[PDB]
């Protein structure tokens, strides 16, 4: 059983620029990969409900998130983006939302601790609904499922075919996540030594709870350390986490775009950042195009077949102005390649004279599976470390990682960090 | 007080280890694996428990030894 | 053009007793759709996440309890009815700013905490005399209900107004939380707007000794080496009326409350009222709010005896909880001197503590000047009895937005 | 000389207030008794008005007058 | 009638209000001009004693006479 | 009675020399005690505990170059002359209670920051323009110099007195800082004061629609959420009138300066001026200056020129940096208006950025009305030239407590 | 060569209360031991000098070390009280001070980050200038020296006499190095980064630093942690040091006592805080009964000779209204002792009801040197930890140990403490 | 990979050393001694310095097996 909910149908508010739209409508002639396929005239029907309701983020947000990816950029913060593989409508509640943002606080606070400097919270969270595929079809003989926004996870024709009221749907579930996130970060939950505590019951119940228990210790007496100098929660932060998902559904994207400033730009007001996957990354492409013209921080997801030559494109077309932390160039290599293609990449971009942020992607690329989790990691850090430029950042997934081990995984590159 | 003698032997024994642990990690490299195992280490730990909880503290220092600090 | 969606632990054995026992009672001014479709729509809701989450409504509470001991005032105010039409971003912004313009001139005019609560996110439903129109239509009851289109189909009730209603209230908190964490929530910016109203109003002049002496007071603070970092983040906390059972009771979630025990707070709101028309002393929206954690308020109209507020009091603050409770009083600035007096004195000779608030909209010569007549009654009314003047609950559409702002500068001056 | 005309126009001033004082509370009797309000937001603007000759400081003594005339607010 | 009445007493105070603010400076160029200050402290207080009848605000309704007067201070 | 005292690293090399050539110049006004004498006393000085910390002086000379750039006001204020005598915990808690009183309402009329300087801790000497007095007596120079007793003995001139005025700005400056750092430098205890003021003084109703201004952008402030411990700590600096030269040389200390490099401190005091009869331009007095580190003022009487203010100007604010020198206005009420303006046209045409501060006193139809006009002459030379009133330079004794209260109401005013 | 400075001979301020005077008188009648014998008449003509100078220390200060204290008798921080075993006027100097402020600061740091509560910092200092002699006459014949405020050190005749002048010589050097104290814990040398940076020093060039390099480095991180979260030295503390000293010489001590409240009631305004030596704490003694009747919190030191029964009589008579941490109970009892005597005095004191403080001096009754006062703080922890009562802080004296010493001590407390 | 061996030899050399080093403890204690000497606890630290940094954080834990947690 389903119930269908009728769409109001509602009064337009003033449209972008003509300018603006100018750009934009230029960009977005570029040929995009991995779009779904349902009617223009459906899609443009949807577009234009997105075009009037309520933004998840707001602009002064993401020139906050522009200043903290700045000093990111710079050597003096480290990025920490993290969440769900796949956002679904059906797992979009309180308890799967609160279990995310824990986690990543929990994280963070490792992560700060080892790194000595301010971690930046970005969540796969409020609007990762879309994905590519390599095959259309699938081994049950099935359109491919290709995420929420586009069709249904059920293994049948009726729900795979591609349904543009799922833009909307994708939006009401990411503000309603979105409000959520917000409600959540400015409680007590988000109290450093609250988090803290759920770390040291990680450690009194976890099997491999003694790897982690001295760090764990030495950060509850920092913590306590913290307390007895007089620092209050009343006074700390309060948490920031940023939104952010794979922009691949340049319908939602484009409907979600607004106005703000010196000079009139457009913001992505469905998340704060985005960034751009290793199979829509066309240097001609829509993909790129769409986030050369918006404001929002970007990343571009690198893997094993980019050369030093294309990245230094990418830095050219997509931080023009020279802006450290705009542009993030996300690492996903293997294991095995990290270490021997990484640092070729890493040094003609470093001689551009720009400042990106860079970002290790240890999953996509990737004896056991968390060994080489691991060991990627390592290996991007070992680059860095020869190169004298910054590790900024990771971009982990959970499901790849169970929560457990991806609290693991920020102990260790924790201890990396130090 | 036996125990300059204790302490020349284990400084010796652990000098030894941190010999070893490095030529295992190039033999898994050289043929295609991961310098650190998680597994591995964990053994290593569950090995020293007998000390207390001070054990998994001598553990994880020998492990450095061995294998370097992560990060590095 | 529609949007499709395909269709959880007990509660404590207690709380699902009291639950049912409150929803068996009978329930005005509720919607005519068909049981099985509201509970499809009911069973999606049962999942979705809240619009305000316990921790929040606690806090509430706490600064609630200010406002009924005599230390902070309550601000309540925005749309008369939220539509999903104008459930947009100018829209609500605009709402945020005059209340947060509001809420600094009532400060300065208190010399205490205001809290503030708008009618936001969530007031969808309205209560209605009659159910035929003056179009010989079914009345129109707000748009969690059905249409306000002047035909016969938009009228009939419709059960997806459920999860619309939750959808719009849900992105409109989300664009809430996101302005008042915002840099525009600074005190010294929202009252740059109020001294341009000064500029442009034709009755600027009236208020212009007033936003300059508050425009001081903010650069003192500011020479005082106070910076808006140091200051608390703005909060604005959600309302509406309870009148659709379906709405809120779908949007019921056990937390621990208070006192330790697990308690079900309604997560559509931070607070939540019950209107004249659906306050019967045993129907099912007195009831519900009997099982419900969160603060709530109670309309009183001309017809309300000393002995029924009392009865109110002593059912919905059982437990003497400061701030629990307020009571709206609507009048009629012709009735609020002779009618509230006995009231008020029944009601604190009971040791409670509730909220009073005066709602000058709703009882009630220009208009503007029966409104403001009302408010300046009810503050005679608590300066003769020693008691506190708690609050005001305001509307706007009839009161405009410009109108609501000179009833801010004229309640702070009562407020002197 | 001058000083001496200041000292009557001051006594005239203060007269003619008291006096306006009194007008003004029995045009709120008369009003409140045939079921009006006490005040009447048009009737304050009016006085306002009626002083900006004085310059910046013409509203301040209007709004001081009604003060006079009704009383403070919320009393 | 009343009504009337405030209109006329009202014009009254605007136009003494008007030429005590000209006599006040008449004296203040006179004591200027013999070598004196315009402001003088214990002349202040006169004036807001002799408002006192007022009440409370009598000594607001002087202070406004004084600054229509000499004018604002530090200008 | 007696007390009996039983009598180092080298300056850099620069440093000797500049202080050397410095102190070698003619000295106005200096005590006539035997120089072994002296040279005992300054070596026993040379080794204690300072009055002040160069960390303090640094921190000085930063809020002073916000009030040089029009972004605070500086006030300056205490005891015409302290004397031993009267160096009491009532007076000296008499004294900061007054200035902390002025600073409240001086800031919420400028609606700026207020930095708050006491005449403290050190103002023991004065200039006479005669050395026999009208009793036929060696005239009294201040308690560091000889005793107030109308006996030949007691006015010869005493080198001891270096060091008990030492012994007496130490404890007065440990009690300062004490006070400062208490509970009753609170704003809202503070402003308490100046309301009791309005309540018993006979001018009173002058200033009450002020007071009470104030009071409510204090309890404005508070409803905000602003507590005491969310300001900052008051602070009340150190200042006197560099007069004895064996005194200020012996209070030298090096320390590195806001440049990095050591320099010379005199740490007797935060800050020091220079009066009208010490401050001849190739002095001891104006070249020891040149060699410290400290903000500095000079007194400008009404034979300044333009051109020699610009001397000063030149000769004590070399580097050009903000809020370090301070020209201190005193014309008398009659000839402010005509001399101040050209004087602060070719200064400001310099590019330097002095501090432009009002001394009503000395250059001065009742005394409070000519020192109140004096001032408000200083704001109308600087509301015309479109400059920066900086501050006010006031002795309390001739103006008492109460006066000193009202001249800061009235100079709130002004500075609206 | 000296000079004479006159004293001033100035006007007198109000008596204090003739209640609180007849109060006092009482208390003096009582035998005083270890007094200097100068002539009546002339001391009191000091003290009268000294009753209308202006204070060393004021109420509020008091009132506000009470209620800090109370915290460390309730087992929730910590004391630590240290600085010169004696101060002279020769060495009241900037330097000194300086050197004073900066290694208890020092020591501050690192007892918190091991005790993981706040350390309430009381300096011997600003009145330290008066101690007992157990002979009259030292090892070259000539009268014992008594420190600076009774006698001088150079060993001649003339020095050696007891000279009343030298209360006000002691005053004054009182109130200049605490207006210094103040100014020094208001400057940016009093903050928590700089503070430890000196600790860090003292590992990388001390002969026994690889013993505390460990401890010092995870303060450190703690410390980076504290910034990374977003903790300013702008809002901590600002750091508070009180003063102390031993209520000797009670000329002295009778003429700076002021008035202050709810009732009216005697401060020592000469200091914070103050404690009653093992040679004047006579239970019928003027010492005793003088801390009778001020307001101040005290201590009394607790020699070998004590019994668990004169221990519940110091507590009776010094805290009879049952306010915790007023009463400072000071151990020194020599590290081969301590833990057999101190326990039957504990659990005594314990089973009164009242909550003093459990203070350990390890240097008065102390194979090497630093071992023994290493030793009797370990003794005195152990006994705590075995009774289950709070080891509430320690008494160390600089010169017994260097500076490098006490450092070392601080660390290895930490360790105790954890 | 030994070194199992190598691990359960030095886990016995441990063992034993914290045996000896309490019943060095006892003996000076019985004789009237301290049961910490910080020249010994550096002559312990100065023993391991060619293991690198580590080697201080391995002597300091074979103090700590031997002499137990200061405080306690």
């Amino acid at each position: 059983w389903t119930v269908d909910i009728p769409i109001d149908q509602l009064p337009s508010l003033p449209p972008l620029p003509t300018d603006l739209r100018t750009r934009l409508d230029a960009a977005l002639a570029k040929p995009a990969a991995q779009q779904p396929t349902w009617p223009a005239d459906q899609a443009l029907a949807m577009r234009t409900v997105l075009e009037s309701v309520p933004p998840v983020t707001v602009p002064s947000e993401i020139v906050r998130l522009q200043e903290q990816l700045a000093q990111v950029a710079k050597g003096e913060a480290f990025l920490l983006q993290g969440g769900d593989c796949a956002e679904t409508f059906m797992d979009n509640t309180e308890p799967h939302i609160r279990g995310n943002v824990r986690a990543l606080l929990q994280m963070a606070v490792v992560l700060t601790y080892g790194a000595s400097m301010p971690v930046v919270k970005v969540a796969r969270i409020a609007g990762q609904y879309a994905k590519p595929r390599s095959a259309d079809i699938d081994a049950l003989g099935l359109r491919s499922y290709r995420g929420d926004m586009i069709n249904g996870f059920a293994p049948d024709a009726a729900a795979r075919e591609h349904d543009p009221s799922r833009l909307v749907r994708a939006y009401a579930n990411a503000s309603a996540a979105m409000n959520l996130v917000r409600a959540l970060t400015s409680s007590g939950l988000a109290s450093l030594h609250l988090v803290h505590d759920w770390n040291r019951e990680f450690v009194r119940t976890s099997p491999a709870g003694a790897r982690y228990e001295a760090l764990a210790t030495e950060i509850d007496r920092g913590l306590r350390f913290m307390s007895a100098c007089g620092v209050a929660d009343r006074n700390l932060q309060t948490a920031e986490i940023y939104a952010s998902h794979e922009a691949l559904v340049l319908d939602y994207e484009r409907a979600m775009l607004r106005l703000s400033d010196g000079e009139p730009q457009l913001f992505d007001l469905s998340a704060h950042t985005v960034w751009i996957g290793e199979r829509t990354r066309q240097i001609d492409g829509a993909h790129i195009a769409f986030a050369q013209v918006i404001a929002n921080p970007v990343g571009v997801k690198l893997g094993p077949n980019m050369t030093p030559e294309l990245a230094v494109e990418y830095v050219e077309r997509l931080d023009p102005h020279n802006k450290p932390g705009r542009l993030t160039l996300v690492s996903r290599m293997g294991n095995h390649k990290v270490r021997d293609l990484l640092p070729p990449i890493v040094e003609k971009v470093q001689a551009t004279g720009h400042q990106v942020i860079w970002q290790c992607d240890p999953m996509h690329g990737n004896t056991r599976h968390f060994d080489r989790i691991v060991d990627e990691v390592q290996g991007f850090f070992e680059v860095h470390r020869a190169l004298g430029t910054h590790p900024g950042g990771i971009h982990v997934e959970i499901t790849r990682l169970n929560t457990q081990q991806s609290l693991e995984l920020a102990f260790l590159v924790a201890e990396m960090l130090r | 007080e036996e125990i300059d003698r204790l302490d020349a032997e284990i400084l010796a024994l652990v000098k030894r280890r941190a010999e070893v642990s490095k030529a295992i990690g190039k033999a898994r490299m050289a043929s295609g694996g991961t310098r650190l195992v998680h597994s591995r280490e964990m053994k290593v730990i569950e090995r020293y428990s007998e000390l207390g909880p001070d054990g998994k503290d001598l553990a994880i220092l020998l492990l450095r030894l061995g294998r370097g600090r992560l990060g590095h």
